[PDB]
C-alpha cells in the first residue's frame, strides 16, 4: 500500500535511525520481541505503513543499516531492543567494511560489491505491489556515510524511475577544522547530488543543535549522546498523518507536493517549540492552540543556521504548521485567522503563499495526549546563507592548496571541483530570482 | 441503538475523517480515468459493487457489523452523453442502510445528502489526486527533461505549483470547516441534553448544519459552476502534460482569470458576520493584498 | 401564589405593561389603601410570575420547592377570620409575604451566577477599571475611523476590539466575544458617536433594565474621550521630548508653558474625578452585599450608586459639560500642532499657537468662574469638594 | 505594548539590576527556573510589561549587560538566578571586555565593536511593534559605564527617535579622592548628554546613601552590599502603575510628562520612607494614610545632598507622592486635603503646582499587603547645588593640572573642557531664571 523503506546509512545515520525505531515502539503500544498491550489496534488504526505487515503479530521493520565502521553495530545488539531487527535481512553476526575514511572510499566501494548491495535490499521492495518511495536516512558529516550515499542517489534513479526520494539528511559542524579537514569536500559532492539526483532533502543543522541543547536542555559537556533525542522525535511528527490514521496529505507523495516550488529549490526549515517535561504541570488547564503556532514563525525553534537581518528581502513561498494530538478542533481555525494581521511571513510578490495546518491523534500514552506539539515544515528563501557559507568555506580552501595532491589519487582523473561550484551558485542564483 | 457507535461509523465512511477509505477511493478514481469508456454490461455494477466492499479489507480496518451499513448503488447517466457509461467521479454513490432498531436515527432525507456529500468529496478528491498524477509523468529518472532550459519548465512548473497551491490550500480549508466544529456539536451536544426523544428531528438538523458548512450554495449559486469551471481546466492541466508549450501558457491564464473570478464573486456575498468560509476566503484576499 | 393574573375583565391594578413587565393603575387602586403600598404587591408579583417562564423550582416565595405556602394558607385564614379592617393588620402580614419572599431569590442567583463575577466585570468595561486593555483598542480605532461614520465601521471595529483584547491574553477567552460594540450616522466623526453592548443572562436582567445600560454606556464614551485626549496629549508630548527635535527659540518657551498648564489638567481632572468616583462608591456596594439579605434594599442601593457616578461626572449641564469639552478640543489642537516636523521652528507653528495661547487662558479664565460659584455655594457638595481638590492641586 | 528594554552598564548598573530582576519574581510568584505557584495571575493582572511575552510560561527578562569587568558576571553564574537569564541573548560563556580603567576607552570601543553592538539587543526591539523606549541603567562613578554609555546616547536618539528615554542613573561618591581621581572628568562628559541626548534622568546620590545607610539599618562597616538594597525596591516601586494593573499615568511616558516643566530640567528627587521590619508589629492596628505623606516633603527620605537653608527661595514645581498595597482610599482625598495648610512646599510664583497622588494594588504577600509603602518623585529648584559641588570640583582640578597630559594622547586632540562648563551653568541658571 504505502510502504516505505528507510536507508539508514553511515555513522550518523544508523544512530538516529535506531533510536527512530525505538521510538514507534513506545507509540504504538507493542514491544520489539512481543505484544503485551492491547492498545496497538483500538488506539493506533494503521500500524503497517513504515513496518512490515505482520506475520506473527511481529511488525518488523523496513529498515536497511550499512557502514565501514562496525561500531555503531556493536552498540546495538547488547541492547533488547535489536531482537525485532532481523539478522537475516541486512547482516549476520560480525559484519566489517574498510578501515577507513575516505569519500572516495565508499565511492569507489558501491561497484565492487554491487551484485551484494543491489540483493538484499531488492527482497523488501515486492514485499508490496505498490511501493511508496525511499528515504536515505544517511549523513554528510564523514566520508563514510557521504562516500557511499552519493551512489545509491545515481543508479536507484532509474532502477526505480517511479519513486518518491526525500532524505532526513544531517548537516556536519563547523566549528573548528582540527580533527576533520575533508569537511568541505565530501559535503559539496553530495550537495550536488541532493539537488539533481534527488527531489527534496530535510535540512538538520550541526550548530544549530547545540544552540538548542544549551537552550532549555541545560548541559556542560556536550556529548553525542544527546544528538538522537531532537532528531527521533520530528522524524515521527513528520509522519503523524501517515502512520496515525489522518485525512489530508496522509501519505509522503501527499506533504512533499505541497510545499515544494520547483526542483533545486527543496531545502525545509524545520521548527518543533515542546521538549520540556515541567511544561507537564500546568498543561491541565486547557494551554489553548492559539498561542503555539505564534511562535513557529517566530525564529526561536529553527533548526538552520541563517541571518537574522536578511529576512526583509527574503519571503516565505510555503509553511507548514502540524498540531498533534489533543487539538481543540472548534479554535484551530481561530489560530490561522490571526496569522494576516501579523503578516510575520513575508509573502512572494508574484504569486500566492500559504499556511497549511493540519491535525492527527498521537499516541494513546499521557505525556502524548496531554500535551501541546507543534511541527514545523518551513520553506524560506534565505536558505542560500548557508550555500554562501559552505561556498565561501570551499574556494578558500582550494587556494590553500589543501586535499589537492592527497585526494586525486584514487578514481579521480579530473577537476570535478568546479562542476559543484557552478551548480551550486545555479541554486543561489535561482532563488533570489524566484522572486519577481 | 447503541447510536454511538454507528454514529462513528458514519463518519469513518461519509465525512471520511479516517481517509484511509477515500485514499482508496483514489485508487477507485484511478480506475475511471476520464468518462466514458467503460462498459454497460449489467456485470459492471456485478465487479464493481464488490471493489468497493474488497478496498476496506485492502485498508485493514473495521469488522463486516458495520460493512452491512454500506451499500454501493451504482446510478447510470450518460457521459458519452448519447449512451450511457456511468461515472465513479462523480456517478459512484455510497448508500447508508436503514436497519431494524435505528430508524429514528436514519431518514429518507438524510440518505439524500449522503449521495450529495459523497458525490462532492469524490470529484474534488480526483483533482488532487489527478494533479499529482502529473508529478508522476514528470518524475525522477529523467523524464521530461530540461529542468530550467530548453523550451520552458523554469516558469512553466511556476505556474503549475501555484496551481497546485491554490487547490491544495482550498481543499484543506474546506476539509476543516465541514468536519471539525460538526464533530464536537454533534454526539457530546446531543448525548448530554438528556432530550433523547425523536432524534430524527435533531440528526436532520444536525445534518443540515453539515451541509451548510460545505458549501451549501443555496443549492443553487453560481460558486458550484466556478468549481465546475477550475475542475474544467484540471482536465485541460492534465491532459497537456499527458500529451504545446504555447497551448499550455493560455489555460494557465485561464486559471487565473477563472481563481481571480472566483475571487471577485467570494466580494460579492460579503454581507457581514455571516458564513465562517468568508472569513477564510478573506484571509487569502487580504493575503492577496501584502503581496 | 403563582404569579397568576387573574383577571377576565383587566379589573386589578396590577396589568400586563424573561422578565415581562407589569405596571401600576390608579383608577383600580383603592385611595383608602396607601399608594405607596400598590407596587409592593405589583414588582415582588412582577418578579414571581418571571419565574413561571422558565424553571418552576426557581420560584421567589418557594412555591414547588418549598413550603411557604402552608404558612402562607394559615396567615390567610387569619386574614379571613376578619369582619372589620385596619392598617396595621393588614401592612404588618405584607411584611411576611414579601420579606421571606424578598431573602430567597438573594439565595437564588448567588450560586447559580457566581454575582460577585459578572458585577465586577460589566462595571470593568463601562467605568473602564481595565484601563490598559482599551487603549490599545482606542490606539488602533484611531487610525481607521478617520472618516464620517459609515454602516459598516461598526462592524470594522468591533473586530479590532476582538483581536485587540485578544493579543492583551485577558484571563477568560469567553469574557471577550461576550459584547459587541455599537456606533451615529454621520455627524463628524466616529469617536464621541460609539458604545458598547453588553447584553446580560438570565435573571441578572432585572437588576439591568435596557434603560440603565444606555445610563452606563453614555459615561463609557466619554471616560475613553479623556482616555484618548489624554493619551494624545502623552504623545505630543513624547516628540518634544530631546533636545534634536527641540528648538532653543522663545516661540519653543511660550509652546511649553502651556502643556505645563493643560497636561497637567487631564492627568489631574479626569483623575481625582475617576478614581474617587470609583472607591468609595464600590466601597459600600460590597459591604451593602455581605451585611443585607434583602432584595430591593440592595436593588436600589445600586441604583443610588448609578446616580451618584453619572451626577459626579456631569458636573454642570450646560457651562462646565461645555467648559470641559471645550478644554479637550483646545488641547487637541496642541497634538496636530506639535505633529509637524519641527514644529517650534516654524512661521506656521507660531502662527496656529497664537490663537491656541487665547484658547487656553479662555480655559482657565473659565475654570476660574466656576470656582465663584463654587465659593458662593448653594448649589451641591459633591461638586464643590471635588473641584476643589484639583484646585488647592491647582493653585498650590 | 508597553515593552521596554533596560539597558544594564557599568561595574554598578549591572548589580544594581540584577537584584532588580530578583526583586520581580518574588512579588510576581515565579521562581526563575519554574512556576510552582498559581498567584502568578489570579493576584497579579498583568506580568508581560517588563519580561519578554510567555513561551512556556517562561518570563524571559527584557535584559541586555555590557561591562568590561568580568568581575560583575562571573558573581551571577553561581547564583541560582541566573538560569532565568539566557546565555544567548547578551553574551556566551567566558566573556571579557578591557583592561581597563578609562573613559576614552569605553567611548573609543563603541565604534570598533559597532556592528555587534547593534545586532543582539535589536533583536528584543521587533518583539513587539509598539516599543515603550529605551532606560540606560547605568552608572557614572568609574569609567566603565561612563565611557561607553555616552555613546548609546547618541546613536539610539537618531536610530529609534520615537522612543521615550529616561535613565535610573546612580551619582558617585565625593568623600575622599584617592582610589579615583578621575572623577570631576568622567561625571561631566556623561552629564551633558544626560540633558540634551537624554530626556529624563532619576538622580542617585552615593553621599546620600550612607546617610540612610546608618539611619536606621544600624552597621559601622558600610559595604557594596548595601547599595543594592535601597535602589531596587525604589525601581520596582516606580512601575507600579505600570506593572500593577492602574488606571491613570499606568506607563512610563504617563509618569514623567506630568512632572518635566522643561528639557534641561528633569533631575527629580526620590523619597521613600519604610524601610525597617519591626514596624511591622504595630502595623496590625490600622495604621493609616493621614501620617505617611507628612514626612515625605519633610527632609528626612531625600536621597539628595542639597542645601538646608537653600529652600526659601527655591520652589516646587510637581512633587509625586505615591502610595501601594492597602491605601484606605476613603482618607486618600483627607490626606490630599492637609497639605495646603502647612505649605511644605514652596509654589511657583509664576504658575500652578501640583500634588499627584496615586495608588495601586501590591503583591500577594504578607510583608506587601500589610505595611504601608510611600514612593516620592519630586521635582524642586534647589537640585543646582549638587551642579555647583560638581562645577566647583572640576574647575578647580583645572588648576592643579591634574589629567591634562594624562587624559589627550587618545581620541582627544581639541579642549572640550569649557563645552561642558557653559552648558552646566546655562541649566544652573535657566533653573533660577524659572521662577519669575
Amino acid at each position: 500500500p504505502r510502504e516505505i523503506i528507510t536507508l539508514q546509512l553511515g555513522q550518523c545515520g544508523n544512530q538516529i535511525g535506531f533510536e527512530f525505531w525505538k521510538q514507534l515502539c513506545a507509540e504504538h503500544g507493542i514491544s520489539p520481541e512481543g505484544i503485551v498491550e492491547e492498545f496497538a489496534t483500538e488506539g493506533t488504526d494503521r500500524k503497517d505503513v513504515f513496518f512490515y505487515q505482520a506475520d506473527d503479530e511481529h511488525y518488523i521493520p523496513r529498515a536497511v543499516l550499512l557502514d565501514l565502521e562496525p561500531r555503531v553495530i556493536h552498540s546495538i545488539l547488547n541492547s533488547p531492543y535489536a531482537n525485532l531487527y532481523n539478522p537475516e535481512n541486512i547482516y549476520l553476526s560480525e559484519h566489517g567494511g574498510g578501515a577507513g575514511n575516505n569519500w572516495a572510499s565508499g565511492f569507489s566501494q558501491g561497484e565492487k560489491i554491487h551484485e551484494d548491495i543491489f540483493d538484499i535490499i531488492d527482497r523488501e521492495a515486492d514485499g508490496s505491489d505498490s511501493l511508496e518511495g525511499f528515504v536515505l536516512c544517511h549523513s554528510i558529516a564523514g566520508g563514510t556515510g557521504s562516500g557511499l550515499g552519493s551512489y545509491l542517489l545515481e543508479r536507484l534513479n532509474d532502477r526505480y524511475p517511479k519513486k518518491l526520494v526525500q532524505t532526513y539528511s544531517v548537516f556536519p559542524n563547523q566549528d573548528e577544522m582540527s580533527h576533520v579537514v575533508v569537511q568541505p569536500y565530501n559535503s559539496l559532492l553530495t550537495l550536488k547530488r541532493l539537488t539533481q539526483n534527488a527531489d527534496c532533502v530535510v535540512v538538520l543543522d550541526n550548530t544549530a543543535l547545540n544552540r538548542i541543547a544549551t537552550d532549555r536542555l541545560h548541559i556542560q559537556n556536550p556529548s553525542f549522546s544527546q544528538i538522537n533525542q531532537l532528531v527521533s522525535t520530528i522524524m515521527s511528527a513528520s509522519t503523524t498523518t501517515l502512520r496515525y490514521p489522518g485525512y489530508m496529505n496522509n501519505d509522503l507523495i501527499g506533504l512533499i507536493a505541497s510545499l515544494i516550488p520547483t526542483p533545486r529549490l527543496h531545502f525545509l526549515m524545520t521548527g518543533y517549540t515542546p521538549l520540556t517535561t515541567d511544561q507537564s504541570v500546568a498543561s491541565v488547564r486547557k494551554t489553548t492552540v492559539l498561542d503555539v503556532m505564534r511562535r513557529l514563525l517566530q525564529p526561536k525553534n529553527v533548526m538552520v543556521s541563517t541571518g537574522r537581518d536578511r529576512q526583509t528581502n527574503h519571503c516565505y513561498i510555503a509553511i507548514l504548521n502540524i498540531i498533534q494530538g489533543e487539538v481543540d478542533p472548534t479554535q484551530v481555525h481561530k489560530s490561522l485567522q490571526r496569522i494576516r494581521e501579523r503578516k510575520l511571513a513575508n509573502f512572494i510578490p508574484w504569486g500566492p503563499a500559504s499556511i497549511q495546518v493540519a491535525l492527527s491523534r498521537k499516541s494513546p500514552y499521557l505525556p502524548s495526549a496531554h500535551r501541546v506539539s507543534g511541527l514545523m515544515m518551513a520553506n524560506h528563501t534565505n536558505i542560500s546563507s548557508l550555500f554562501e557559507r559552505t561556498c565561501r568555506q570551499y574556494d578558500k580552501l582550494r587556494k590553500r592548496e589543501a586535499f589537492l595532491e592527497q585526494f586525486r589519487k584514487e578514481d579521480i582523473f579530473k577537476d570535478n571541483f568546479d562542476e559543484l561550484d557552478n551548480s551550486r551558485e545555479i541554486v543561489q542564483q535561482l532563488i533570489d530570482e524566484y522572486h519577481a | 441503538l447503541k447510536m454511538e457507535r454507528h454514529f462513528e461509523a458514519m463518519r469513518h465512511f461519509l465525512l471520511m475523517e479516517d481517509g484511509e477509505f477515500a485514499q482508496s477511493l483514489s485508487d477507485m478514481l484511478f480506475e475511471k480515468l476520464g468518462s466514458g469508456q467503460t462498459p454497460s454490461e449489467l456485470l459492471n455494477p456485478l465487479v464493481l459493487n464488490s471493489i468497493l466492499n474488497k478496498a476496506l479489507q485492502y485498508s485493514l480496518h473495521g469488522d463486516s457489523s458495520l460493512a452491512s451499513n454500506l451499500t454501493f448503488a451504482l446510478k447510470y447517466l450518460p457521459e458519452v452523453f448519447t449512451p450511457t457509461a456511468p461515472d465513479a467521479l462523480s456517478c459512484l454513490e455510497l448508500k447508508y442502510k436503514v436497519d431494524w432498531p435505528l430508524n429514528i436515527v436514519i431518514t429518507d432525507t438524510c440518505m439524500n445528502k449522503y449521495s450529495r456529500i459523497f458525490s462532492f468529496l469524490l470529484q474534488l478528491k480526483h483533482m488532487v489526486w489527478t494533479l499529482r498524477d502529473v508529478w508522476f509523468h514528470l518524475k525522477r529518472t529523467a523524464l521530461v527533461n530540461q529542468a530550467s532550459n530548453s523550451v520552458q519548465y523554469r516558469q512553466l512548473q511556476l505556474y503549475r505549483h501555484e496551481m497546485q497551491h491554490f487547490v491544495k490550500v482550498i481543499q484543506g480549508y474546506i476539509a476543516n470547516q465541514i468536519l471539525h466544529v460538526t464533530w464536537c456539536e454533534f454526539r457530546n451536544k446531543l448525548s448530554a441534553v438528556s432530550n433523547l426523544e425523536e432524534i430524527y428531528k435533531t440528526h436532520a438538523d444536525y445534518l443540515n448544519k453539515a451541509l451548510f458548512r460545505g458549501l451549501l450554495t443555496e443549492k443553487a449559486a453560481p460558486l458550484m459552476n466556478i468549481i465546475h469551471s477550475i475542475f474544467s481546466l484540471i482536465l485541460k492541466f492534465r491532459l497537456q502534460l499527458i500529451s504545446n508549450f504555447g497551448l499550455m501558457q493560455q489555460s494557465y491564464n485561464t486559471f487565473k482569470y477563472y481563481s481571480d473570478f472566483l475571487f471577485e464573486v467570494v466580494s460579492k456575498l460579503v454581507n457581514r458576520g455571516y458564513q465562517p468560509h468568508l472569513e477564510d476566503f478573506l484571509l487569502r484576499i487580504n493575503f492577496n493584498s501584502y503581496y | 401564589l403563582h404569579g397568576l393574573l387573574l383577571d377576565q375583565y383587566e379589573e386589578f391594578f396590577v396589568r400586563q405593561g424573561s422578565l415581562k413587565q407589569f405596571s401600576l393603575r390608579a383608577e383600580m387602586l383603592p385611595s383608602y389603601i396607601p399608594v405607596r403600598v400598590a407596587e409592593k404587591i405589583l414588582f415582588v408579583g412582577e418578579s414571581v410570575q418571571m419565574f413561571e417562564n422558565q424553571n418552576v423550582n426557581m420560584s421567589r416565595t418557594g412555591s414547588i420547592l418549598k413550603n411557604q405556602e402552608d404558612t402562607f394558607a394559615a396567615e390567610l385564614h387569619r386574614l379571613k377570620q376578619q369582619p372589620l379592617f385596619s392598617l396595621v393588620d393588614f401592612e404588618s402580614v405584607l411584611d411576611r409575604i414579601r420579606s421571606t419572599v424578598a431573602e430567597h431569590l438573594w439565595k437564588l442567583m448567588v450560586e447559580e451566577s457566581d454575582l460577585l463575577g459578572q458585577l465586577k466585570i460589566i462595571k470593568d468595561f463601562y467605568l473602564l477599571g481595565r484601563g490598559e486593555l482599551f487603549q490599545a483598542f482606542i490606539d488602533v480605532a484611531q487610525n481607521m475611523l478617520k472618516t464620517p461614520p459609515t454602516a459598516v465601521t461598526e462592524h470594522d471595529v468591533n473586530v479590532a476590539f476582538q483581536l485587540s483584547a485578544h493579543k492583551v491574553l485577558l484571563d477568560d477567552d469567553n469574557l471577550l466575544p461576550l459584547l459587541n460594540l455599537t456606533i451615529r450616522e454621520a455627524p463628524t466623526s466616529g469617536w464621541a458617536a460609539l458604545g458598547l453592548s453588553y447584553k446580560v443572562q438570565w435573571p441578572l436582567h432585572i437588576l439591568f433594565t435596557p434603560a440603565v445600560l444606555e445610563k452606563y454606556n453614555v459615561v463609557f464614551k466619554y471616560l475613553l474621550s479623556v482616555r484618548r485626549v489624554q493619551s494624545e496629549l502623552q504623545h505630543c508630548w513624547a516628540l518634544q521630548m530631546q533636545r534634536k527635535h527641540l528648538e532653543s527659540n522663545k516661540t519653543d518657551a511660550i509652546k511649553w508653558r502651556l502643556q505645563n498648564h493643560m497636561a497637567f489638567l487631564v492627568d489631574n481632572l479626569q483623575y481625582y474625578l475617576q478614581v474617587d468616583v470609583l472607591e468609595s462608591q464600590f466601597s459600600q456596594l460590597l459591604q451593602q452585599i455581605n451585611s443585607t439579605r434583602d432584595f430591593e434594599s440592595i436593588r436600589l442601593a445600586h441604583d443610588h450608586f448609578l446616580s451618584n457616578l453619572l451626577a459626579q461626572s456631569f458636573i454642570l449641564l450646560k457651562p462646565v459639560f461645555h467648559c470641559l469639552n471645550e478644554i479637550l478640543e483646545l488641547c487637541h489642537s496642541f497634538c496636530s500642532l506639535v505633529s509637524q516636523n519641527l514644529g517650534p521652528l516654524d512661521e506656521r507653528g507660531a502662527g496656529q499657537l497664537d490663537i491656541l495661547v487665547k484658547g487656553f487662558s479662555c480655559q482657565s479664565s473659565l475654570l476660574f468662574r466656576i470656582l465663584s460659584s463654587v465659593r458662593n455655594h448653594q448649589i451641591n457638595p459633591d461638586l464643590a469638594q471635588l473641584l476643589l481638590r484639583l484646585d488647592y492641586n491647582k493653585y498650590y
